[PDB]
């Protein structure tokens, strides 16, 4: 053993309170600037011009904002994709100005959450697991590198991005809906399937094996102190949860295999997630809702309208004030 | 003392008629003969005292100036107002459909 | 910024009471 | 309501002569305007010019006239500015420019007559949609 | 030498107007009989000045330098004019048209950023009397007129505007409307400012010209909103004059 | 004041963190 | 600026290195089973 | 005369003209000092001048 | 009248910080009887 190996041995170590890894190794430099640059822009940062016709949009709480209204505010218009890196500005007056700190957190974070996801699939090999956690966090993951990257790619503006914000991130569903109706969008609706139903069977679950728990405490104690952390046997009776839930519906509508019933929770909503997450993807290159405006029409050729028609006038009050001054041209093509 | 020199000038003859000086280009569509040759003209030879001085434009022809009389009617002038003016605003105003 | 001056009080004390009702509940149970 | 002849009566030419067209024919002209103009023109607005609209009393203010069907063929043979003064064949798809915009090579003059009548018969049925912009969607 | 747009792009030589060399320094004749014009003028700023203002004392206001954050999208350039020859010999330049404005934010020590219209627009500048050669000792001074900053369409964060926007502040229905004034009432500036150019550079042989100059001018106010503040420009200028 | 309370919260949180972590019960085999 | 530019450069550098050598030094033995 | 100098012969910036439970800066109290009034010179009807 | 704000907030602070200190130690007191 020497130097090198001691290291190697220290880095992959099973018995450090946090694991590290090789994938940790990256992760924890990337999220630590990540997380002193967001902590400090959303403070203190100066305002941002967001959409580069200087016009410079407040995001820090010392410059008269609130937890609900700040923002990391993204990176100028003016700039586009183009990288923006400290030593690229003049100044860091200048960096401030056009929005460098949005660049630096979503990369460092977007760095640092890919291997994130990767020591989640190290340590799992370390303490012989299988392996497959990994690919459920892929769902948030691309979720995130659609909003951050993937949607800017397609638009050509980080000025476009998803803001580090409460009150940004509503203002980037408000234009999202204007600009490719996404509610009419079946990759949208999958991701809403996805997490309604996420929430419904984690309801479910969780009702069923506490409703189905073996009496082992008395009425004044908690009953979670009938589990004991590492115990052989099940603390719930899955015959019971399964003869009370086959009967609510019927019998076949009800599992009765625990490992099938838990891939079908870990499923359903990553499934869901990875659609959606898809979904933004995808009208990151304009392929975008379903649009049935003026499709019913009458013997004449009078136009009747349609709920989708009804949708669609809000998408034109959100097209027509959405950055009132940014456009010189009648169509917002990006 | 503070007045928005917009909302002024509508109750002015500019809010009733094509104002030589100020009316955006698009304005003269509503007249046949106008657009694009002799509004780009008009538009170009600037401000005028007086709603006739547009029938004094250089080169103009024997058609045209019988087509700017049948809308001089149309037509009236009031001072220059740097806000309409500006900007190219009375080439392109913003407004589209 | 013309924030409310009691909405300092009032997000105080709702952190304060309820933590403190939480503190006293632990403390005791540890030492016995 | 449903489509009928009086709707499908369009001036001819200027003098008033009028022609009733047929179901067969202004589903024709749709289908074409579609293939040929909607790009463009969609609505009947005009998304490369905004000031200018396909609208009835727009093509009546245009020298030549154009609120009528042989004005609108001729339109679409030999196009103009609005006063007349150009011609803009090089920048606005017509046979006269077939050779630079291969949309028109195919269509023939019953073909232009059946856009046209679209054109003059859909204000008819829409109103201020026709025209407007996305104000009337 | 040609120069290409590939070996400019990205470099922020696009912003810098042409120079001479250090023996530029001829004398170009001008011929009463003929008509002259800018072909090309170019003004590259180099710093911003921004005047301070003192409390009531009356003390002193000296002119304080600033950061540029809008970074190289400064310089005036593809400006042209009629050189007209006067009778009393002094020549005068006529700006028709280039691209004669550019906005600018610096930013000021404690972090006000100061907006303004950096331009010529209707620059009209003259030479002393009996000129009749351009030397390295030759001036120009002019003045120009600043639009306000924002033009007409302009919407404020609120909706208000000029042109367009809302005519009050919506969010606080029953407000008392006289303490927002000044700014529910959009008012479009138009001021004047003044520009010497001075030559110290010229080459007889092609008819280029290149020099320093120093402009004042007022800054962004706002639509109304504030007062402007007073700001000096100094740079670099460089124009070739072609026979008309 | 009402930044400074924003953040004095914020801070507190993360200190709940460090103590939730270092300073849980830990868990026992039995 | 420079200054900063190439400290972030050796920084990067020596991280992405390790992140290499790391996995390079037979990664697939480190685990509870089969050290192979 | 400097306002500077002015500023320091004015008993508001006393340190012994204070209270314990007067709060916050000297500011809160006669306010933020924007400019020097003058020297003020008082006589009476004789031409005396007074003090 | 016109009272100090943070009079209140204060006097509130004042009152409930070492009161509470009291009331932790001696109910954890009384739970080791
Ligand atoms: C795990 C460590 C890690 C990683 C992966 C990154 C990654 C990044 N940083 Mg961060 N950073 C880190 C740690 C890290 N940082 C730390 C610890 C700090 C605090 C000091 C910072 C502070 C920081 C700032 C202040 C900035 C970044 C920026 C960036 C981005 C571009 C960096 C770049 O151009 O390098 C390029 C990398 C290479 C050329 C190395 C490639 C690897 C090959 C294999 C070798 C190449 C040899 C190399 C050229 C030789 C260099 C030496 C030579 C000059 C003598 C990227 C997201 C910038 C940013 O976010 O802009 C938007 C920026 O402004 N970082
Ligand atoms: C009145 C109740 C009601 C019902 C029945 C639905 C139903 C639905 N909504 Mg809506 N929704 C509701 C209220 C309701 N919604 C409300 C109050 C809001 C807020 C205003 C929304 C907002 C909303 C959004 C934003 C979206 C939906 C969508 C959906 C679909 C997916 C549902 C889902 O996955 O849930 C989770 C539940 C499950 C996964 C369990 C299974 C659900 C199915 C539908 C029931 C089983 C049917 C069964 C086969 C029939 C019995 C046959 C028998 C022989 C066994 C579905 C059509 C999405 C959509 O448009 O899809 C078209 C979508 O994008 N919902
Ligand atoms: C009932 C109404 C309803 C419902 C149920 C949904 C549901 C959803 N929408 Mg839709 N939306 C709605 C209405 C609705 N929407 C309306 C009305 C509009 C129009 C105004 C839209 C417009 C809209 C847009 C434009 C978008 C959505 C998206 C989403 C998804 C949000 C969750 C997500 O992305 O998870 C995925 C999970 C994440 C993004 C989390 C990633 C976590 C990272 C990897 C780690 C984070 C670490 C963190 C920083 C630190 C933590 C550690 C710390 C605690 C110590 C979800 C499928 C989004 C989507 O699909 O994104 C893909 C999206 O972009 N919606
Ligand atoms: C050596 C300590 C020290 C000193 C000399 C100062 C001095 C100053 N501070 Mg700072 N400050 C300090 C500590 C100190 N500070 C600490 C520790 C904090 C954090 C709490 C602060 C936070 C702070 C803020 C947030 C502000 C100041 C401000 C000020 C100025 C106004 C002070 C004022 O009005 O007080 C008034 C003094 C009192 C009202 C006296 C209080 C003592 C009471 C009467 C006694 C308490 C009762 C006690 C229990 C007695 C019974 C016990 C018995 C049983 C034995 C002044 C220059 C202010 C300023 O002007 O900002 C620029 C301002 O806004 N200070
Ligand atoms: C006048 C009149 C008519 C009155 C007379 C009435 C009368 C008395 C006479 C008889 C009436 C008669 C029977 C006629 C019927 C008429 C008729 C059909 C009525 C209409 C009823 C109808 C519309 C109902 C639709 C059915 C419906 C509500 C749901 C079906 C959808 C369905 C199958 C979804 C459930 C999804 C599913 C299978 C489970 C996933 C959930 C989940 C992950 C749970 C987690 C979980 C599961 C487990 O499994 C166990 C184990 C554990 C641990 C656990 O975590
Ligand atoms: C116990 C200790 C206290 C607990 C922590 C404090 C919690 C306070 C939370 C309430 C916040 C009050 C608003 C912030 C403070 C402030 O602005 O108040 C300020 C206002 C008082 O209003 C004051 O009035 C003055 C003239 O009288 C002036 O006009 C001032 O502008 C105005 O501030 O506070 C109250 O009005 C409190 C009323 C509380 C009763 C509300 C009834 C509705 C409750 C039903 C909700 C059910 C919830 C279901 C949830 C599950
Ligand atoms: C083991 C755990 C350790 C964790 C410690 C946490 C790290 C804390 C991060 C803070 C680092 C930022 C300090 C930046 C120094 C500013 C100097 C300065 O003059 O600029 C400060 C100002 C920035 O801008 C002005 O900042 C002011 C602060 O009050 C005001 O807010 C003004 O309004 C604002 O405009 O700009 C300048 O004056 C200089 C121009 C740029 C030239 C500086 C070259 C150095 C580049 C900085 C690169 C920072 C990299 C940080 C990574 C280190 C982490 C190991
Ligand atoms: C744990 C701490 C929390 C629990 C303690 C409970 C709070 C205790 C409150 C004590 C302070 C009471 C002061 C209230 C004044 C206030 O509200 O105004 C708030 C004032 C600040 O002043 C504010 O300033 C504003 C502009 O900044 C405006 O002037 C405001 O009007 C003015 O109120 O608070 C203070 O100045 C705090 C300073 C405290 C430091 C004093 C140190 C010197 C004295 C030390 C002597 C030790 C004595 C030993 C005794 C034995
Ligand atoms: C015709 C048109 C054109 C062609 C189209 C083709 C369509 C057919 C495609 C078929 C897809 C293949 C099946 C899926 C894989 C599978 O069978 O899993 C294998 C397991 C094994 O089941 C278990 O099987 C076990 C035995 S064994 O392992 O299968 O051998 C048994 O022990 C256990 O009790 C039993 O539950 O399946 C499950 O556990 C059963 C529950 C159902 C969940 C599986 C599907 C995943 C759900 C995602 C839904 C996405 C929703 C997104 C959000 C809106
Ligand atoms: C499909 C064959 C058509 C038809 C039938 C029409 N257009 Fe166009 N159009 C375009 C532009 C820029 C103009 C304005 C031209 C100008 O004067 O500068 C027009 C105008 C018209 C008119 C005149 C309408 C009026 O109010 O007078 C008419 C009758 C007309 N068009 C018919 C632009 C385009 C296109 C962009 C490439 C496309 C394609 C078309 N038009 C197609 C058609
Ligand atoms: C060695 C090692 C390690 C460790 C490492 C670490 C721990 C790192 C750290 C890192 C860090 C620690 C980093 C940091 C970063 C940060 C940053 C980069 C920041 C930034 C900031 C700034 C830039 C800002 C600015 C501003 C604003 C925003 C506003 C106001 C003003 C100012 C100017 C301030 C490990 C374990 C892995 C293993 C291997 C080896
Ligand atoms: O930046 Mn942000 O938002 Ca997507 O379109 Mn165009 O751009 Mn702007 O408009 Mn709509
Ligand atoms: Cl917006
Ligand atoms: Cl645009």
């Amino acid at each position: 053993a020497n130097l090198w190996e001691r290291f190697c041995n220290w880095v992959t170590s099973t018995d450090n309170r946090l694991y590290v890894g090789w994938f940790g190794v990256i992760m924890i430099p990337t999220l630590l600037a990540a997380t002193i640059c967001f902590v400090i822009a959303f403070i203190a940062a100066p305002p941002v011009d967001i959409d580069g016709i200087r016009e410079p949009v407040s995001g820090s709480l010392l410059y008269g904002n609130n937890i609900i209204t700040g923002a990391v505010v993204p990176s100028s218009n003016a700039i586009g994709l183009h990288f923006y890196p400290i030593w690229e500005a003049a100044s860091l007056d200048e960096w401030l100005y056009n929005g460098g700190p949005y660049q630096l957190i979503i990369f460092h974070f977007l760095l640092g959450a890919s291997c994130y996801m990767g020591r989640q699939w190290e340590l799992s090999y370390r303490l012989g697991m299988r392996p497959w956690i990994c690919v459920a966090y892929s769902a948030p993951l691309a979720s995130a590198f659609a909003v951050f990257l993937i949607y800017p790619i397609g638009q050509g503006s980080f000025s476009d991005g998803m803001p580090l914000g409460i009150s940004g991130t509503f203002n980037f569903m408000i234009v999202f809906q204007a600009e490719h109706n996404i509610l009419m969008h079946p990759f949208h609706q999958l991701g809403v399937a996805g997490v309604f139903g996420g929430a419904l069977f984690c309801a479910m679950h969780g009702s069923l094996v506490t409703s189905s728990l073996i009496r082992e405490t008395t009425e004044t104690e908690s009953a979670n102190y009938g589990y004991k952390f590492g115990q052989e046997e099940e603390t719930y009776n899955i015959v019971a949860a399964h003869g009370y839930f086959g009967r609510l519906i019927f019998q076949y509508a009800s599992f009765n295999n625990s490992r099938s019933l838990h891939f079908f929770l870990a499923a359903w909503p990553v499934v869901g997630v990875w659609f959606t997450a898809l979904g933004i993807s995808t009208m990151a290159f304009n392929l975008n809702g379903f649009n049935f405006n003026h499709s019913v029409i009458d013997a004449k050729g009078n136009v009747i309208n349609t709920w989708a028609d009804i949708i669609n006038r809000a998408n034109l009050g959100m097209e027509v004030m959405h950055e009132r001054n940014a456009h010189n041209f009648p169509l917002d093509l990006a | 003392e503070l007045v928005n020199v917009v909302d002024e000038k509508l109750g002015t003859a500019y809010g009733e008629k094509i104002d030589l000086n100020n009316t955006n280009i698009a304005a003269f569509i509503q007249y046949r003969g106008l657009y694009p040759t002799l509004a780009k003209l008009i538009v170009k030879n600037a401000p005028y005292e007086s709603v006739e001085d547009v029938l004094n434009i250089p080169g103009l022809t024997e058609r045209q100036k019988q087509i700017l009389r049948e809308n001089l009617e149309h037509f009236t002038v009031t001072e220059v107002e740097t806000a309409l003016v500006e900007g190219g605003d009375r080439y392109n105003n913003g407004l589209y459909k | 910024m013309e924030v409310n001056q009691l909405g300092l009080i009032a997000t105080a004390l709702f952190v304060l009471v309820p933590s403190v009702f939480l503190i006293i509940l632990y403390v005791q149970t540890e030492s016995q | 309501a449903e489509l009928t002849p009086e709707v499908l009566t369009v001036p001819l030419n200027s003098e008033g002569k009028t022609i009733t067209l047929t179901e067969k024919q202004y589903l024709e002209g749709k289908r074409l305007f579609q293939y040929a103009c909607a790009s463009c023109h969609v609505g009947g607005i005009t998304k490369t010019n905004p000031s200018l609209d396909l609208r009835t009393e727009t093509l009546a203010l245009a020298t030549p006239p154009r609120d009528n069907i042989e004005g609108l063929v001729d339109y679409m043979k030999n196009p103009t500015t609005y006063d007349g003064e150009q011609e803009i064949a090089e920048v606005h798809p017509s046979l006269r420019s077939a050779d630079i915009f291969p949309k028109m090579r195919n269509l023939t003059e019953k073909d232009l007559v059946a856009i046209a009548g679209h054109i003059l018969v859909e204000p008819k049925i829409l109103g201020d949609k026709w025209g407007g912009g996305k104000v009337y969607y | 030498q040609t120069l290409t747009y590939d070996d400019i792009v990205g470099t922020g030589l696009a912003n810098k107007c042409p120079t001479l060399d250090d023996t530029a320094r001829g004398a170009y004749p001008i011929d009463s009989s003929q008509t002259y014009r800018i072909a090309r003028l170019c003004l590259q700023p180099t710093t911003f000045l921004v005047k301070e203002e003192p409390k009531n004392k009356r003390q002193e206001a000296e002119f304080v330098p600033t950061k540029l954050v809008t970074r190289e999208t400064t310089s005036l350039d593809q400006i042209q004019g009629e050189l007209k020859v006067n009778s009393d010999g002094s020549l005068t330049f006529v700006e028709e048209d280039g691209i004669d404005f550019q906005p600018v934010t610096v930013q000021m020590a404690g972090g006000e950023r100061i907006p303004l219209l950096f331009t010529v627009k209707n620059l009209v500048a003259s030479t002393q009397p009996n000129v009749t050669s351009i030397t390295t000792s030759t001036d120009f001074k002019g003045e120009f007129n600043v639009p306000s900053y924002r033009t007409a369409n302009f919407l404020d964060p609120k909706g208000r505007g000029l042109a367009s926007g809302y005519d009050s502040a919506i969010a606080l229905p029953q407000a008392k409307e006289e303490e927002l004034a000044r700014a529910n009432v959009k008012r479009f500036s138009l001021t004047k400012g003044q520009i010497s150019l001075n030559v110290a550079k010229v080459d007889g042989r092609t008819g280029e010209i290149a020099g320093t100059f120093e402009s004042e001018q007022l800054s962004d106010d706002d639509m109304g909103a504030h007062e402007p503040h007073e700001v000096k420009i100094q740079g670099v200028f460089y124009a070739s004059i072609e026979p008309a | 004041m009402e930044t400074i309370t924003y953040v004095f919260i914020f801070a507190c949180i993360i200190a709940l963190f460090f103590f939730a972590i270092f300073f849980r019960e830990p868990p026992r085999i039995t | 600026m420079e200054t900063l530019k190439i400290t972030v450069y050796i920084v990067v550098t020596f991280f992405v290195l390790l992140f290499v050598f790391g996995f390079l030094s037979g990664d697939p033995a480190r685990n509870p089973k089969r050290k192979d | 005369i400097p306002e500077k100098l002015a500023f320091y012969d004015y008993i508001g910036n006393n340190p012994a003209k204070g209270g314990l439970f007067r709060t916050g800066p000297m500011n809160k109290g006669d306010g933020i000092a924007q400019a020097w009034k003058g020297h003020a010179v008082f006589r009476n009807k004789e031409g005396e001048e007074l003090f």
